[PDB]
RNA sequence: GGCCGCAAGGUUAAAACUCAAAUGAAUUGACGGGGGCCCGCACAAGCGGUGGAGCAUGUGGUUUAAUUCGAUGCAACGCGAAGAACCUUACCUGGUCUUGACAUCCACGGAAGUUUUCAGAGAUGAGAAUGUGCCUUCGGGAACCGUGAGACAGGUGCUGCAUGGCUGUCGUCAGCUCGUGUUGUGAAAUGUUGGGUUAAGUCCCGCAACGAGCGCAACCCUUAUCCUUUGUUGCCAGCGGUCCGGCCGGGAACUCAAAGGAGACUGCCAGUGAUAAACUGGAGGAAGGUGGGGAUGACGUCAAGUCAUCAUGGCCCUUACGACCAGGGCUACACACGUGCUACAAUGGCGCAUACAAAGAGAAGCGACCUCGCGAGAGCAAGCGGACCUCAUAAAGUGCGUCGUAGUCCGGAUUGGAGUCUGCAACUCGACUCCAUGAAGUCGGAAUCGCUAGUAAUCGUGGAUCAGAAUGCCACGGUGAAUACGU
């Protein structure tokens, strides 16, 4: 990946950490039943003025060593190529080739 | 065709692992990343000390690292002044208490990583590759190995068309899973491109 | 195959009666691994067939088979660039197999309401020497007879 | 296992986790202190419940 | 031109011009509509499909502001993608910056929480609160926010015909080679060929050869039969309580869990064969001759694939081929091809009610009991980092009714109305629910594919990627066939 895409990801994670509690509060108001029906409207109008990059759904998982956006595994934090390289070198405890 | 990795296929039968710790799913990835950074830093720092292996362990809430080398004096330095700096920087990277230990390699001519590094170093100073390969094979067979193989690939001598060459002596049975084979690789950066090197050493059946 | 010898698989007898011929018939009739359905069909057919003739189910079945078994057939040979039909003898296992296959194939082509009814009708007709199965036997024998010069 | 297209040609791996349980019926102060004052290998996870 | 001949022709016999070769005999391969011997779902013997219909998905073409780049006989076409509404994104139109969105250097002053106006946003302006630590011998500036200048940063830009690494294929085929010796002027040969045998250059005997290496086999995983250890969260023959239920006291026998052992080797019998290697049959045994299934890929071939995972020689751009932002496109549609799902029905459709599994996942997670809604769901709320709680109710099957061969009580494309949930946001372009509507299609032309046993065919269940989005991919069990005379 280019050096700009990784910077994009870092920025996204930072903003999403910054604005976590406010969004939870506003969404709780909107979702809860038996509200004033004006507080609901104001909360909807206020939830869309926060930065777009503060939503945790704008994030994409990338390989921690290369930045690849495809072929990602959650247990290891890497893509298939790097997983295989480390596994054959012997750097992932407990992992080995399987047959049955 | 293509060949399987000897070390990888032998893990658990006759070969040990290079890392030893237990973790759950929320620690695994971070542990791997920390190990990667530790190895990177050490390998950049100790490039003139003939390092061959870095083993990492994580007991309780600490990290302890063992370094396999053929020149322990250079690493230890004057009354530990260098090992101390290494320990401090490693503890900073890991984020937990750290410890460092040093182990000695008696015969550097029977170690696969060191042989490949020496061949690459020679290639970068404009030495003849046939000479380098033959010297490696002769040394290894003289100091007691039961067999060795060496392979080199790229633009050899400056040519325009790439090529691959290899030499062998003794026994090197690669389909036998109880055979003890040491295997490693290395790369050279020259004025015409990259050149690749592979080494196999056979020591007996266990 | 080229260098092989294949043994014979064992077959369990029927649960109601005790014949392996009937088990082979059920197998030849089944589809998609549904053996219970085929067993029900066969038993219903044999029941409705024994009343029509006042004899045992196995006896009626054997009488039906003896009118559909073949004796000679023709194989195709081509070594001189032309196809010839060569008459050969059939052996008993293949006789039984061909008769069963032809009976079931003919039954499936009828136009009655249920498969059991179609099967019963076909078996009765075969006992009386009528239907597609007997016609097939006759055609095979005619083709074998027309080519006796090539035996 | 290929950097590009080929869609067969896969590798398959495994990790095995082994587990054990031990029960002590009548503890004492000395026994509990001794247990809490012990260190073991660097690949084993131990959990103690009272 | 001369001589000879009835003629057809015979005999003697040149030059200009043009090329750097033409030729003989032997050697190693490849090939043959040449010969001999042996193998493989290669044919034969069988069972079920694709090619016609509607829908899903990839490609060619055509269109477009753009429809981003790559893969192309077998060995590209549900392929890189294990998951394109914004993001991802590399493409288009418009709005913006120039030492920079991401690093190291010099020197001029200071930092993070809230909150007001203009912008589509990027980004411009007004305010209010704060004074961190820390040898201050005052030089700390570590940590982290601005700005100014220039060494520099940056590039999914080109060449896989400059490369490392990784991978496809002939092929899990049985071959491919060396040292010393001997033969030939030599290129080379022998060994590796021959008589038997094997799944096998597997083994034995002969022989100018004697030996060794890489491959074959074995050592590694899993499945089938026993016994010794330890029995909770898993197990109940015997013993005893009754609220019926492994529920409670108990038991350590059995199922099962996971660590050490035993067992299968042509080992024993009879015949055949060169006083052989081996072959055909028999006993016992859970299992017999490689018991069944995996992993494991020789020297080399196709300038085979990948500079867009990454790394790298040589070119190329630096107020632009480098940054940032909102909308659109990758989802187009006269048409041609590949891979799939659902059907065309009584071995079936619909209603009622009732047996029997295996293997997995789970803290920004799996979400019971109970109440509301026709339903997708909603409210309140236990338990579980798990042989304990949750996902979670197997389906084909079996019993009883009905439909009666009809484009139908078969099939479920397409379209109108009303809703739910994820998410700043479902117009282009999500999945699901209710009411209504009810298309093609009655077994598929010349071609053509898979499978030798717990296999084909048929029925359900789980996971990775993932806020949400499988008819694809990777795993698990239930019922359970037909046929192999032969080359």
């Amino acid at each position: 990946a280019k050096q700009s895409m990784k910077a994009r990801e870092v920025k996204r994670v930072a903003l999403a950490d910054k604005y976590f509690a406010k969004r939870a509060e506003l969404k709780a108001i909107i979702s809860d039943v038996n509200a004033s029906d004006e507080d609901r409207w104001n909360a909807v109008l206020k939830l869309q003025t926060l930065p777009r990059d503060s939503s945790p759904s704008r994030q994409r998982n990338r390989c921690r060593q290369t930045g690849r956006p495809h072929g990602f595994l959650r247990k290891f934090g890497l893509s298939r190529i790097k997983v295989r390289e480390a596994a054959m070198r012997g750097e992932i405890p407990g992992l080995k080739k399987a047959s049955w | 065709g293509q060949k399987v990795h000897p070390n990888g296929i032998r893990l658990g039968i006759v070969k040990p692992w290079n890392s030893t710790w237990f973790a759950n799913t929320k620690e695994f990835a971070d542990n791997l990343d920390s190990d990667f950074k530790v190895r990177q830093y050490l390998t950049k720092e100790l490039a003139k000390a003939s390092v061959s292996r870095i083993v990492i362990e994580r007991p309780a809430k600490s990290i302890r690292v063992t370094i396999h080398t053929a020149r322990p004096g250079i690493v230890i330095g004057k009354k530990g002044e260098d090992v101390e700096k290494l320990r401090k920087v490693v503890a900073d990277i890991a984020g937990v208490p750290a410890q460092i230990n040093i182990a000695e390699v008696r015969k550097p001519e029977l170690d696969a990583k060191l042989v490949a590094d020496s061949i690459t170093s020679q290639l970068e100073r404009r030495v003849m590759f046939r000479r380098a390969m033959k010297r490696a094979v002769q040394n290894a067979m003289r100091l007691g190995a039961k067999g060795i193989k060496v392979e080199v690939s790229g633009r050899l001598g400056g040519a325009e068309i790439a090529r691959t060459e290899w030499y062998r002596e003794g026994r090197v049975p690669l389909h036998t899973l109880r055979a003890d084979i040491d295997y490693n690789t290395s790369e050279a950066h020259t004025t015409y491109g990259v050149i690749g090197v592979k080494v196999w050493i056979f020591k007996g059946e266990i | 195959p080229r260098r092989r010898v294949i043994g014979q698989r064992k077959i369990l007898p029927d649960p109601k009666f005790g014949s392996e011929l009937l088990a082979k018939f059920v197998n030849i009739l089944m589809v998609d691994g549904k053996k219970s359905t085929a067993e029900s069909i066969v038993y219903s057919a044999l029941e409705t067939l024994a009343q029509r003739s006042g004899k045992s189910e196995l006896e009626a079945f054997e009488v039906a088979l003896e009118n559909v078994r073949p004796t000679v057939e023709v194989k195709s040979r081509r070594v001189g660039g032309s196809t010839y039909q060569v008459p050969v003898e059939v052996r008993p296992v293949r006789r039984n197999a061909l008769a069963m296959r032809w009976i079931v194939e003919a039954a499936r082509k009828r136009g009655d309401k249920s498969m059991a009814l179609r099967l019963a009708n076909e078996l009765s007709d075969a006992a009386e020497n009528k239907g597609t199965a007997v016609k097939k036997r006759e055609d095979v024998h005619r083709m074998a007879e027309a080519n006796k010069a090539f035996a | 296992i290929s950097p590009h297209v080929n869609k067969d040609a896969r590798d398959q791996y495994e990790i095995r986790t082994h587990l054990r349980l031990v029960d002590i019926v009548e503890p004492t102060e000395k026994t509990v202190d001794a247990l809490m004052r012990l260190d073991l290998a660097a690949g084993v996870d131990v959990q103690i419940s009272l």
